[PDB]
């Protein structure tokens, strides 16, 4: 009986999204907690981070992600260097049928740390695969991108015009996007462009016929030292 | 220790006598189990240094041979402040051992 | 209503715009208003809201 | 033996047959002569280039301070039983017998005393006097206290008996010296506070303010308005009711004063109430950022009252202090930690842009660059705080703070409460460091390397130090500087500087782990603190 | 005496009495108090009101020594206020009546 | 056996500053915390107790609390597990680290002693 | 079952053992009270917590110390049933 | 060896820059 008291007093989601001051930090699952109220604002707390997503589903954890194939563990480019991946596969293919200098050197001299994440990221089951997004930023681009654009790729990536930069000037930038300022349409064409129509322009700078520019500014109208560094 | 779940401490104020261990375990941590950079001595409790048992291996309980000591690891994290780690369970592993062995030879 | 994460688990309509009602009022009071809220110096000695001051300003004599 | 230039410089060296090391420090461009008194139990040397410096080997260490006293020509050590130790001087046109205090205790001193607790006080930068705040939870304020005096007074007369034995007024004319009988005072919520214009070269207060009983001081800020001219203005936040432990209050105000008379009087101008307690006040581009409870407000002054420019509210819990550079803002909460704030000025808004992903309940804080700040600890630790490189300035969630977070790059646990940190230099150029003042009455400072290889040598010298010499009472020392946050790129200078107190056998143990002699060791300590400080 | 942390009464009748805050003190004995005018109080003498009595300036002890300290440390600011080129430390400490404003300079007095 | 390599290289990294890298390891061991193996789940948390010393309890509480009153009972019984292995060492660190939680009607939550103002 | 029973024996007896441990159906009540009494344990141990209190009330370490003391008995109000 | 040189270097620089300064003072 007391088992469905408590379940008679228990909130429904919509109660408990609407008593505690934040309510999107409230899941499905709370409302069958002891105390939903202790729960909800320990989750809305800075800092914290929220329970793993698999301890509910019926299946295992990596057992889950199972079938497909995966390429050997790839040596951080460092070790590589050292090219113990061409002395292990000689001897290696001769039983099949190194100096000391370059591996301290590779160890300390130029060794250098990888991307981390910060606290919070909690690996998940496909975060390898997870396609990165949010990314709203169009100054960003990729070289498979400007490749598979036949754009070029690397520091003329700037000078190499986007194939829609021509209808930005045309229509305006994505009208979804008013902040996007484009090289060249809305900044000065970067530095050693060139406005033209040639084989690499920038079109022409977007103008009204007083001589103002309709998008952004075509032509480009403290002691940030660290304190205590070593020399 | 790490390796046998079933196994006790006696877990009461340690006191001022020291550890020993036999020839045959001796080398290790106690609790770690490891084998290596002994900081900190053993200590044991008074019931547990009672009787003939001035001397003993704390582990195997025979005859004592050297001193026991705590690994860098457990002095770190203070688990070396747990009194007694006397073992008051034999164990299941020396008697059926012994038991084949009178079985077989 | 914005389906925003906020409504996650909200099913029945009287929920949605209640729920809705509050959301409002809560991002309604974190938002500054600047011009419902700035105090403009009244050239005799006075305090009054910077939209009031602006209108005025214009509004003939202000 | 040691040894006097004329060029103000001086060396030691031990004496062998012949001499074996050397190490020299300045003593003044005017000839150094040197000259020998024994004191407080050991002989030790004088030296006078400018001003007179007492050399000792104080128990074993070379401590080379100067004294507080006018230039000399000459002298020599005197006794007598008028003067039982002490030193004849001549000096310009003048001779001296002089005696010399305790010889130890490194910092002189003179105080000058006020009422109350004093929470701050800051410095008018032409006039050069000290604006302090005084305050005191469960007081009386001087009007209240006479006041009830002469009111118990009154109720003692209407005792009705022989009416002719009269004690009131000889009450009413006594009057302990609070400062040595006690503070006759009580009560729960009732504040009292005071506003002290003070010079800080003589003692004499310039200037005082006493505000109402409930009234208590919590913040001041010495500005200049940009709309107004050149006159300097004086803020002093104020609570009114505070209750300390359940916390509640009646509110806020802001009290402005006109700080005329080239910096000695204060007048009132007005005050704006407000909607809390306004616990920090800072100076800003032209208008003055107040933190009030939990939202931060641009203020601006008007001639009436002053006015609200701008706002945020969005910071945490309670704004405890507030920093400025010259653009971004740092403010810092008193649980959550420094949070970032950025000022876009023509479209006039705060914009919250990044901050710190630990809980510290910081009591103070200081900007060492555009970067970092460096920020005390209630329970006694010192964190510093850097933006990493790449951050966006200026935008307009993630783990529930901001978008982006700010990395720690230091954590060490001094031992007290820091209750006031600091970036400046102590002797003629000398390197910048970073001095820090705490709660027991300690005074130290922290201080960068400049190169890997004393990095490193001072790491190893303390490690091995560390197991070679633990400490007394059994705490191990890497735990205690790790005791909240784990200890992260500090090198502790009190166990590095006890080698010097080992015992020999084990000096040597240490001293060739390093492969080095106790006086090499020895004298590369001496280094740091010789350079960068006394 | 301002209020201690811990007094300790040693022979040859000193008392030190370090006062929790702010300076220390080591006081001297030059009466051991009995046999005046004051009137003392007891278990016995009975009142249902508690005794009253009267404070007054040291007459039992004489304050042979003071040791200075900084302790508590309110604020701290580095400074250069006077003319000379080495910053004193304005140092403001205290707790209530007896808080003062240090000034604090390397040297010896 | 990655989880051992885990616990012993954060016992030796100890108090030198690497800190940035065991908190990213912390974060790919976290998600087995819901294990049964005996042998996997009992390296795991030797793992979480050697990151402990390594980077604070003040991460670890981060990590531990969503959980401490999660509706489920399996994941209680973990979390209560991992976060008295914690409050058994450095149940002092843990005074300056709990969050703060607001006061109801007939109580009061809040300690005020530590935000005393001066 | 067995399971709960045994972890329940282990979780009662590891709690009695050291004051303060939770488990599975540890209340809001007293998580939050033990989590007051350490404080102030350790208020009154570091030497200088203590100053910062009896700094910013206006009594004297010993009045201080014994009032944590006193509060230490029932801090978080009354219990919750 | 050259640790030794380059930290006597180090305090002829400290000693030339101070001495200096007194020199204009
Ligand atoms: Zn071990
Ligand atoms: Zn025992
Ligand atoms: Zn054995």
């Amino acid at each position: 009986s007391k088992k469905k008291l408590r379940r008679m007093n228990r909130f429904t989601v919509a109660e408990l999204k609407q008593l505690v001051a934040r309510p999107d930090v409230v899941e499905m699952h709370d409302v069958t907690a002891q105390d939903p109220k202790l729960l909800v604002h320990l989750k809305a707390t800075r800092n914290s981070v929220p329970v793993p997503r698999h301890w509910c589903f019926k299946r295992k954890y990596l057992q889950g992600k199972r079938g497909i194939e995966k390429p050997p563990f790839e040596l951080p480019d460092f070790i590589k260097r050292t090219g113990i991946q061409e002395m292990r596969e000689a001897l290696q293919e001769k039983e099949e049928q190194i100096d000391y200098q370059k591996l301290h050197d590779a160890f300390f001299k130029w060794q250098t740390k990888p991307k981390l994440t910060i606290h919070g990221d909690l690996y998940y089951e496909g975060k390898e695969f997870e396609t990165r997004l949010k990314e709203k930023k169009p100054g960003d681009l990729s070289d498979e991108l400007r490749i598979s654009l036949g754009m070029p790729v690397g520091p003329n990536a700037h000078k190499v015009p986007p194939p829609w930069l021509i209808a930005m000037q045309r229509y305006g930038p994505p009208p979804s996007y008013p902040n996007l300022k484009i090289p060249g349409l809305n900044s000065p064409i970067p530095e050693s462009c060139s406005f033209g129509y040639h084989a690499g322009g920038w079109g022409k700078p977007p103008v009204d016929e007083t001589g103002k520019p309709l998008y952004g500014d075509v032509f480009g109208t403290i002691d940030r030292t660290p304190w205590g560094e070593l020399e | 220790a790490k390796h046998h779940p079933d196994l006790i401490f006696c877990r009461k104020q340690a006191g001022v006598a020291i550890g020993r261990l036999c020839e045959k375990c001796d080398g290790k941590c106690v609790i770690c189990d490891s084998y290596v950079r002994p900081c900190t001595l053993v200590r044991i409790c008074d019931e547990c240094n009672y009787g003939s048992y001035q001397g003993r291996c704390v582990i195997c309980g025979g005859p004592g041979v050297s001193d026991a000591y705590y690994c860098k690891e457990c002095t770190i994290q203070e688990k070396d402040r747990d009194g007694c780690p006397k073992i008051v369970n034999l164990g299941s592993s020396k008697t059926d051992l012994f038991y084949e062995r009178k079985k077989y030879g | 209503i914005p389906n925003t994460a906020h409504f996650a688990n909200v099913t029945q309509i009287e929920d949605a715009v209640s729920l809705w009602a509050k959301l409002k009022l809560q991002k309604a009071s974190e938002r500054w208003q600047p011009d419902t809220e700035e105090e403009y110096e009244d050239s005799s000695g006075n305090v009054v809201n910077k939209k009031t001051y602006e209108d005025l300003k214009r509004q003939g004599l202000l | 033996l040691n040894i006097g230039l004329q060029n103000g410089v001086l060396l030691r060296t031990v004496l062998d047959p012949v001499t074996g090391d050397l190490s020299d420090t300045r003593t003044g461009s005017r000839p150094v002569k040197l000259f020998r008194v024994r004191m407080q139990g050991q002989e030790a040397v004088l030296a006078m280039s400018s001003r007179s410096w007492l050399s000792y080997s104080y128990q074993s260490r070379f401590h080379l301070t100067p004294l507080s006293y006018e230039t000399l020509e000459f002298a020599s050590g005197f006794a007598s039983e008028q003067c039982p130790e002490g030193i004849v001087a001549i000096s310009t046109n003048t001779l001296r017998i002089l005696a010399l205090e305790k010889l130890g205790a490194v910092f002189n001193q003179v105080a000058f005393p006020l009422q109350y607790t004093p929470r701050k006080f800051v410095i008018h930068p032409e006039s050069n006097n000290l604006i302090i705040i005084e305050t005191d939870h469960n007081a009386y304020t001087e009007a209240t206290k006479a006041q009830r005096k002469q009111q118990m007074a009154e109720e003692m007369v209407e005792a009705a008996g022989e009416l002719a034995a009269e004690m009131a007024a000889a009450f009413l004319n006594e009057n302990l010296p609070e400062s040595i009988f006690g503070a006759p005072k009580a009560g729960n919520g009732q504040w009292a506070s005071v506003i002290r214009v003070m010079n800080p070269i003589q003692g004499n207060t310039l200037d005082l303010v006493q505000l109402e009983q409930n009234e208590a001081a919590f913040s001041v800020a010495v500005c200049r308005f940009s709309n107004t001219g050149e006159d300097w203005y004086v803020l002093v936040g104020v609570a009114k009711d505070l209750i300390l432990n359940p916390r509640s209050v009646a509110g806020g105000f802001v009290y402005t004063y006109k700080l005329v008379n080239n910096g000695e009087k204060l007048e009132f101008l007005h005050k704006t109430p407000v909607e809390e307690v306004p616990a920090a006040i800072a100076p800003f581009q032209g208008r003055v950022l107040i933190g009030v409870g939990k939202l931060l407000r641009v203020y601006d002054l008007g001639k009436k009252k002053l006015l609200r420019k701008c706002e945020n509210k969005h910071i945490a819990n309670y704004i405890s202090g507030i920093q400025t550079i010259g653009h971004r803002v740092i403010v810092s909460d008193v649980q959550e930690s420094f949070i970032w704030v950025r000022y876009k000025r023509n479209e006039n808004q705060l914009i919250i842009f990044a901050d710190d992903t630990y809980p510290r309940w910081v009591t103070t804080a200081s900007l060492l660059d555009y970067d970092t700040v460096a920020g005390a600890d209630k329970f006694g630790n010192i964190c510093v705080v850097r933006l990493p490189p790449n951050t966006n300035d200026e935008v307009d969630g993630l783990l529930n703070g901001a978008s982006q977070k700010a990395e720690v790059i230091m954590n060490y646990h001094v031992g007290e409460t820091v209750l006031s940190l600091q970036k400046t230099t102590l002797i003629p150029g000398g390197s910048e460091s970073l001095v820090y003042t705490t709660l027991s009455g300690g005074i130290g400072i922290l201080v960068p390397f400049t190169s890997h290889e004393d990095h490193d040598f001072f790491q190893h010298v303390e490690m091995h130090l560390r197991s070679e010499h633990p400490p007394l009472c059994g705490r191990d020392h890497l735990s205690f500087r790790s005791y909240y946050f784990p200890v992260k790129n500090v090198i502790d200078g009190d166990l590095c500087e006890q080698f010097n107190s080992m015992e020999p056998n084990k000096q040597k143990n240490v001293s060739e782990e390093l492969d080095r002699t106790p006086p090499e060791v020895s004298k590369k300590l001496e280094d740091i603190r010789t350079r960068y400080a006394f | 005496v301002p209020v201690a942390a811990a007094m300790c009464v040693l022979k040859t009748g000193f008392l030190f009495v370090a006062s929790e805050f702010g300076n220390h003190y080591l006081y001297q004995i030059a009466h051991l108090g009995d046999d005046d005018e004051e009137p003392e109080f007891s278990s016995a003498m009975p009142l249902e009101d508690t005794f009253f009595f009267q404070p007054r300036p040291l007459k039992n002890l004489v304050l042979v020594d003071e040791l200075d300290s900084l302790s508590p440390i309110l604020f701290c600011q580095i400074a250069d206020l006077a003319n000379e080129d080495t910053p004193q430390l304005y140092v403001a400490c205290g707790r209530g009546p007896r808080s003062s404003l240090r000034v604090l300079r390397h040297g010896l007095e | 056996t990655a989880s051992a390599v885990v616990q012993h290289m954060s016992l030796g990294v100890y108090g030198f500053g690497c800190e940035d890298s065991l908190n990213h390891l912390l974060n790919y061991v976290w998600p087995n915390v819901f294990e049964t193996s005996p042998h996997v789940i009992q390296a795991v948390m030797g793992a979480l107790e050697g990151l402990r010393v390594a980077i604070g309890p003040c991460r670890m509480l981060q990590y531990c609390l969503q959980g401490l009153f999660h509706p489920a009972r399996k994941v209680r019984d973990v979390y209560w597990k991992i976060y008295n292995s914690i409050y058994i060492g450095s149940q002092d660190a843990l005074i300056a680290h709990y969050p703060r939680i607001y006061n109801d009607d007939k109580n009061t939550y809040i300690r005020y002693e530590l935000d005393y103002i001066l | 079952m067995t399971d709960r029973y045994t972890i329940h024996s282990q979780l009662e007896h590891l709690q009695s053992k050291y004051i303060g441990t939770g488990h599975a159906d540890t209340t809001k009540w007293e998580w939050l009270v033990n989590q007051h009494r350490d404080s102030y344990c350790s208020y009154m141990g570091h030497f200088d917590l203590l100053n910062y209190f009896a700094i910013a009330e206006n009594e004297s370490k010993a009045r201080v110390r014994f009032n944590l003391m006193e509060k230490m008995l029932q801090p978080c109000g009354p219990p919750a049933d | 060896k050259k640790q030794d040189l380059d930290d006597e270097e180090k305090t002829a620089k400290f000693i030339e820059e101070q001495v200096r300064r007194g020199l204009e003072g």
